[PDB]
């Protein structure tokens, strides 16, 4: 079916999903990043303590 | 470490529209061509059996 239509429309569309999937992946990793910086900000108090 | 990656966060956020945006519009036009085509074909696969 898709090499009778053009065949670049598969890829255009697997290479966009691709990137969304590790586009998403970075964002996961952005948000881990997030909460590594919440322990920061609980940890901080700590080193005002100190 | 913690202003180094608060750097990195809008980096990342302003990412994951654009990608999102595009990879909408790529499917909007992929979409309608393809099923018009499986219409026909399955209609023709039912006239045919």
């Amino acid at each position: 079916t898709i090499r009778s239509i053009d065949a670049s429309l598969l890829d255009v569309l697997d290479e966009l999903r691709e990137l969304q999937g590790n586009e998403q992946s970075l964002q996961k990793d952005l948000d881990f990043k997030k909460a590594k910086i919440v322990h920061l900000r609980q940890e901080s108090d700590k080193l005002r303590k100190s | 470490e913690l202003r180094e990656l608060e750097h990195t966060v809008p980096q990342q956020s302003k990412d994951l529209e654009t990608i999102k945006a595009k990879l909408k519009e790529d499917h909007a036009v992929l979409e309608p061509k393809l099923d018009d085509i499986v219409s026909k074909i399955s209609a023709r696969f039912a006239r045919l059996f």
